[PDB]
């Protein structure tokens, strides 16, 4: 399974509101996860389930469907969401990663 | 020496692509494939059953594709057999459907050659029935069904599935019969679901079909060589049957399983086009084309006979399987009795000697009868007709006769026993319910509701005719009974009050003038009492004129118009099943 | 390496427990198998190849005790074998499945765990139950998609559904009568290969195939071959031909082995009726072409009758012409209400006899779940067969006699849906059902107040009558017609000695009749397919 | 929950090195344990993953190490082992150590380069 993240690069601002998008070559049935990756080199996972939240994760994070693709967005953006952002399918082996999104300010 | 040669053919969304294969009198060729490879597409195309290439030369000569039924047999999986018959009857009306000589001495020589071949002599005398109620087995049904295929006395026959629905012994027992009769000079083609590994070194030689592609012929020797020098050698301990279907079989559970399944099938294809085998089948087809000295296509034994010769065979055979069933025989006989039964135990009589009932129960018991006579005819056609139907169906495509024929006989068979049926129930309940009592009115009643029993048997035939599933004829059947005995009759609604459409529909229902003559022939010669809400039909013409006025000057115009619904309805199921025949 | 093997070799759902023993001595059964002696463990897996099941049952049927007298011994975990005892222990998964078509396999996977699982368990218990038993058979590309057998799922996938149905609960004995029938070569063997992994945990996994097609007997740990019920080998595969060369059977070259030696011969009550009405909801109220054809079906008799007894127009309707449109609302209907409820009955007569087996629910709850799952769609049909037909036959205008006449028709139209469910309980086949229903239907037909004047009957039409929802509707609807208008039109007939709320209340007590009857139909009678 | 790499050093082609990882505040034994690496032209490619105790402690590799990489743990100890041998051919990266796959790559580590 092939995952496209769109778009690699993105730019804004502090109060802002951030749209990523992965898309699957195949079904995943939102077995989906949004990781973040600062940029000193943690790794943390944003959101699993491509809906539910990871436990000390902020609420601004949201995750939405929109027919085979898959969305993270970040509402009220701040100068910590500076960071990698990556979306991973685990509903078929073996397990990919997506392109990655550099979230630019 | 017999030889049938396949060369390009090609079906089209495309089911074939490209076929070609060889085989000669003496040598029987098994043919396997996937769900989707079309072998199955492949046997209909050589026994000639949209746009068709290729050519299919039969001795040398090619054949044109009109001339596949009167030159190839086809046996089907389905086993389409009457229960109430022998086998050897069954032979013998299949010899008399298919050859017509002379005395029946001839007859009876084919059947009995053709059972003692197929080793049915034992079985000649017994009923077929049912193999889990006290029948023959369903290796001996097989057996009957290839003994009627050879009375036309054949030399190419295709199989579909012959083993398919059979245990483990009596497959291997018929791919034995199936191996014996091709050694009898005599071209067999058949085709395999999973064989077994006793099975290999049987068959002369071995095709794969996949997704129409012809993915390797010959003898099974040639196969695991060449299937060894492809990379692929046969595991010790593997059914070569099953590692070579699952060799050349696309599996598609993902899309780059899908991919690497039809690379590798693709590339033995490409292997076997580059081989050996298929130069020298295509060269063997050119050298029995060109040869000029191999004896004429053998086609069947004889012309077809008459019309009229065949629907009294077919007649006959339909009549011999009824009564011979002794359950289908009381139903027939007693079903409008048990109605009329049902009826009298609620009624027990009509009070026509007081106003308080008198009226009230001949108009229900009239309703009554008039829809429940169709209902038993819907329910005897839809009880007795769905194997007839079969056995037609399976039996036209072989040339021997046609399913109107079938539908005809069925009805020149059902019209006595309906008739005797109708009688009976009339002789029983008319009398003891004490409507009009007189003999005249006995008969007209009797022959009015004789003429609706047939009205919906035939419409039932018509509808099986169309309609494949016997319970939605049975519903539809019912619901349009129950509209015509509320729409048609004027029980109910007092039809010179209803709407313009409804009352036009009316016309058009035998319903209406069925109710009509039992009105003008029960309500006409009495009088009631009641010793003005509703006494005021003390006499029953006012009723007759309120409910029908000029239906007393209509009798024998409703009997003639039921008397010519019946064969509208017949020559309509003429229509349906010549429409059925052709789009099936 | 003609199959597919980039797969992922990891066990997401194993068993949790004490290992499972399956010890056979000497079992005995006649009207077959003779001498029957094994011992399975845990984390092994038994294939019975050869001619195994003598008739109507199989041999994995004699070891649950199904079917036919035994006459040897069969032990479950050290303990003798008991009808409790299997089902508190063993899993069955039959050759036929029998799912739901308009549910997902997540919603399928969550109704089971939520009517399995102990009323103990959290949500979030459940639902990670569910996960790991979708995970663990390959199931996570298929969770948000539907059974339908309809597009559906495949014929793999739906067997992995039944797997995962009969696995939610963590059984520690996995049995399957022939996992792979009906599936291609590649599915079959993916089959074979999930089960291996099933057993490769701690559970016990028994195997019943007829014809391995020499990949599925080459992943056999251990096999049984049967001939005609005795045994002949028992042990490894990879063996077996070995054990024959030894002793003066070798096998061929280019043959199967099996085909050779097989040739040489918590939660609760309330929790249970809540999960079952909700699985059927969900399951029915997506049933689109059933919806729209029983709503065609009520439309076109509605619209049928109402415009043949057109009351508007020129000319008004008639005493007897209302006396005939009133008949007729209460007794054409019955037809189609038995035709659909018999046949919905017999289109889930397997899946409620083995759910029935197997504990799910005590036959208590599914009467009530059922009745009021059939409630909405019942009062959905009332609605488009009643309201219009009254105006289009220009009725009695008013509010309260319209309201009375829907409830009437509404309470009979229930109580003949509950007497078509109490006959398809009552009897097997559906065509004796159907017979049955229809003669009831003739029955009460012939007693109504319209054809026989209810004076003309002796002793046994007139009690008929008096049990005869279609009377009573009859004279409910030629009260609520013609009474004060106007009432000795209702007493030179018999439809005045009974007041309303008395022919409310009669139809009442037939519809609980009738309910008593199927309750009990449902709890002694055993729903055999 | 804590991850931990180390290990990550200087070794060009022809040698080995093992990485470890030093887990914490979980039950090491019922855990599947992950190594997933990202190159720095490499969005993220997983790489071995070693099964919990339930499995008997099997392990696996992707196709582009299977044959050079043996993952291992210490159950003792609770830290997951990576023996990379003939490496550094194109396997430069910041290797990562995460505990669980099938549920979504959770409680990820630092990296190590190398
Ligand atoms: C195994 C199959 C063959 C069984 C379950 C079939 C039963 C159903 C599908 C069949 C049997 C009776 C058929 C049936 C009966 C009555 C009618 C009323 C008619 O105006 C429209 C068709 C309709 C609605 C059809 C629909 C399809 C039915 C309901």
């Amino acid at each position: 399974i092939q995952m496209t993240q769109s778009p690699s690069s993105l730019s804004a601002s502090l109060g802002e509101r951030v749209s990523l998008t992965c898309r699957a070559s195949q079904e995943i049935s939102g077995y989906l996860s949004w990781l973040q990756q600062k940029p000193d080199g943690t790794i943390q996972r944003l959101i699993y389930a491509a809906f539910s939240l990871d436990s000390g994760v902020p609420k601004r994070f949201s995750g939405s469907r929109s027919g085979s693709d898959y969305s993270l967005t970040i509402s009220s953006l701040e100068s910590e969401d500076l960071a990698h952002y990556y979306c991973l399918q685990y509903a078929s082996y073996p397990c990919t990663f997506g392109g990655g999104t550099k979230l630019e300010i | 020496p017999h030889s049938l040669g396949i060369l390009h053919a090609s079906y089209s969304r495309q089911i074939l692509k490209d076929v070609s294969l060889y085989v000669e009198s003496g040598q029987i060729m098994c043919i396997l494939g996937s769900s989707g490879s079309g072998k199955t597409t492949l046997l209909d195309a050589m026994s000639g059953r949209g746009t068709f290439l290729g050519e299919v030369y039969v001795n040398g000569r090619a054949l044109r594709r009109e001339q596949f039924q009167d030159c190839f047999s086809y046996v089907l999986q389905s086993d389409t057999l009457l229960s109430s018959l022998t086998v050897r009857e069954t032979l013998h009306y299949t010899a008399l459907l298919a050859i017509r000589r002379g005395n029946p001495g001839s007859f009876q020589k084919k059947v009995e050659a053709v059972m003692a071949e197929l080793s049915l002599s034992h079985v000649a005398d017994r009923l077929i029935g049912n193999y889990s109620l006290g029948g023959i087995s369903t290796g001996e049904r097989r057996r009957v069904s290839i003994a009627a295929q050879l009375l036309q006395d054949p030399k190419v026959m295709l199989f579909d599935e012959p083993t398919t629905g059979l245990d483990c012994m009596t497959a291997n027992q018929i791919v034995v019969l199936l191996v014996e009769l091709a050694r009898r000079n005599r071209i067999v083609v058949l085709t395999i679901h999973q064989p077994r590994s006793e099975l290999f070194q049987l068959f002369d030689k071995i095709a794969i079909l996949s997704f129409g592609e012809l993915i390797f012929c010959g003898t099974p020797a040639e196969m695991l060589d060449f299937f060894n020098d492809c990379g692929y050698p046969c595991p010790e301990h593997s059914n070569p049957f099953d590692f070579y279907m699952d060799l050349t079989s696309v599996d598609t559970q993902s899309k780059e399983r899908e991919i690497e399944t039809s690379k590798r099938v693709q590339m033995i294809e490409s292997a076997y086009k580059k081989s050996a085998i298929c130069h020298k089948t295509l060269k063997n087809i050119e050298r029995m084309k060109h040869l000029k000295t191999l004896p004429m296509v053998p086609f069947k034994t004889k012309d077809s006979p008459g019309v009229f010769s065949k629907l009294g065979v077919l007649l006959r055979r339909v009549t011999r399987n009824l009564v011979r069933n002794k359950l289908a025989v009381i139903t027939r006989l007693l079903q409008n009795l048990i109605m009329g039964l049902f009826l009298l135990f609620f009624v027990l009589r009509v009070r026509s000697n007081v106003l308080k009932g008198a009226i009230q129960d001949r108009v229900g018991l009239l309703y009554q009868f008039v829809g429940a006579t169709p209902y038993t005819g819907m329910l005897n056609a839809v009880n007795l007709f769905p194997v007839l139907r079969a056995v037609s169906d399976q039996e036209s495509q072989d040339g021997l006769y046609q399913k109107w024929q079938m539908m005809l006989a069925y009805a020149l068979h059902v019209l006595p026993f309906s008739v005797v049926a109708t009688m009976i129930f009339s002789s029983v309940c008319y009398w003891t319910l004490g409507l009009h009592p007189e003999v005249a009115r006995f008969g007209y009643f009797s022959a009015a509701l004789l003429a609706p029993h047939l009205i919906g048997e035939f419409l039932t035939l018509v509808l099986l005719g169309i309609v494949q599933n016997p319970n939605i004829v049975n519903s539809v059947v019912a619901l349009l009974s129950i509209a015509g005995v509320l729409v048609g009759s004027g029980f109910l609604r007092n039809i010179q009050e209803m709407p313009i459409p409804f009352k036009i529909i009316s016309y058009f229902t035998f319903q209406k003038y069925c109710s009509e003559i039992l009105v003008v022939n029960e309500f006409y010669g009495l009088n009631f009492t009641c010793g003005n809400p509703m006494c005021a039909f003390t006499q029953g013409i006012q009723f007759i004129e309120k409910t029908c006025p000029g239906a007393t000057s209509r009798f024998t115009m409703n009997f003639l118009i039921l008397y010519s619904f019946i064969p509208a309805l017949v020559i309509l199921g003429i229509v349906v099943f010549k429409i059925r025949d052709h789009l099936i | 390496r003609l199959f597919s093997s980039e797969s992922d070799n990891s066990l997401y759902f194993t068993y949790s427990g004490q290992p499972n023993t399956l010890e056979v001595r000497d079992l005995n059964y006649q009207v077959g198998i003779q001498n029957l002696s094994f011992k399975v463990r845990s984390g092994q897996m038994l294939a019975i190849i050869g001619s195994s099941g003598c008739g109507r049952a199989s041999l994995l049927d004699v070891i649950t005790g199904r079917g036919k007298i035994k006459s040897g011994q069969i032990w479950i975990n050290g303990q003798p074998s008991s009808p409790q005892l299997v089902r508190k222990c063993v899993a069955h998964v039959r050759q036929h499945n029998q799912l739901l078509p308009n549910l997902t396999v997540r919603e399928t996977l969550a109704f089971i765990a939520q009517m399995r699982l102990p009323r103990t368990f959290s949500q979030a218990q459940r639902d990670k139950r569910v996960e790991d038993v979708i995970a663990e058979l390959r199931l996570r590309q298929c969770a948000d998609t539907r059974v339908g057998n309809v597009r559906g799922l495949s014929g793999g996938e739906r067997r992995r559904v039944s797997i995962g149905v009969q696995l939610l609960w963590n059984p520690g004995i996995l049995i399957l009568d022939e996992p792979t029938s009906g599936l291609d070569s590649f599915t079959a063997h993916n089959l074979v290969k999930t089960l291996s992994r099933l057993a490769k945990g701690n559970r016990l996994v028994l195997i019943s195939l007829h014809q391995p097609r020499s990949d599925i007997f080459r992943l056999f740990d251990l096999v049984l071959l049967m001939t005609s019920g005795t045994p002949i080998y028992l042990g490894a595969a990879q063996h077996m031909v070995q054990y024959f060369t030894a002793i003066g059977y070798p096998c061929p070259r280019y043959s199967n082995p099996a085909d050779f030696y097989v040739d040489l011969t918590m939660p609760g009550a309330v929790q249970q009726f809540t999960t079952l009405i909700r699985r059927q909801i969900s399951n029915d109220f997506r049933d689109l072409p059933t919806l729209l054809i029983h709503g065609a079906e009520a439309c076109l008799m509605s619209m049928t009758i109402g415009f043949l007894y057109f009351g508007h127009g020129s000319i008004q309707l008639s005493f007897m012409d209302t006396a005939a449109l009133l008949f007729m609302i209460g007794a054409l209907i019955p037809f189609n209400v038995i035709l659909d409820v018999i046949s919905k009955c017999y289109s889930e007569r397997a899946m409620l006899y083995y759910e029935l087996e197997d504990g799910l629910y005590t036959t208590g709850p599914y009467f009530f779940a059922k009745i009021l799952g059939e409630l909405p769609e019942h009062c959905a049909y009332i609605i488009i067969y009643g309201m219009p037909t009254y105006w289009l036959a220009n009725l009695r205008p008013g509010l309260q006699p319209f309201l009375l006449h829907f409830l009437l028709v509404w309470l009979v139209v229930f109580c003949c849906r509950i007497m078509a469910l109490a006959a398809a309980a009552l009897l097997p086949t559906f065509h004796m059902a159907s017979f049955f229903s229809n003669a009831l239907y003739n029955s009460f037909y012939l007693a109504g107040g319209f054809m026989i004047n209810l004076s003309s009957l002796w002793t046994v039409p007139a009690w008929i009558s008096k049990v005869s929802f279609l009377r009573w509707c009859f004279e409910g609807l030629m009260k609520i017609q013609f009474s004060r208008r106007g009432d000795k039109i209702l007493s030179v007939m018999e439809l005045d000695s009974y007041p309303l709320y008395a022919i409310y209340l009669i139809v009442i007590g037939l519809s609980g009749g009738f309910m008593v009857l199927y309750y009990v139909s449902l709890r002694f009678i055993k729903q055999k397919p | 929950v804590k991850l931990v790499e180390s290990g990550g050093g200087l070794v060009q082609p022809g040698g080995s090195l093992r990485l470890s990882c030093a887990t914490s505040g979980f039950t090491f034994s019922e855990f599947f344990m992950e190594w997933v690496r990202q190159p720095p032209g490499k969005r993220l490619e997983w790489v071995a993953v070693s099964r919990n105790e339930a499995n008997d402690y099997t392990t696996d590799y992707s196709a582009s190490v299977k044959g050079r990489f043996i993952v291992s743990r210490d159950t003792s100890q609770n830290i997951l082992y990576l023996q990379m041998n003939a490496l550094r051919a194109e396997d430069t990266a910041i290797y990562y150590c995460a505990r669980d796959a099938w549920m979504g790559f959770d409680y990820w580590g630092q990296g190590t380069t190398v």
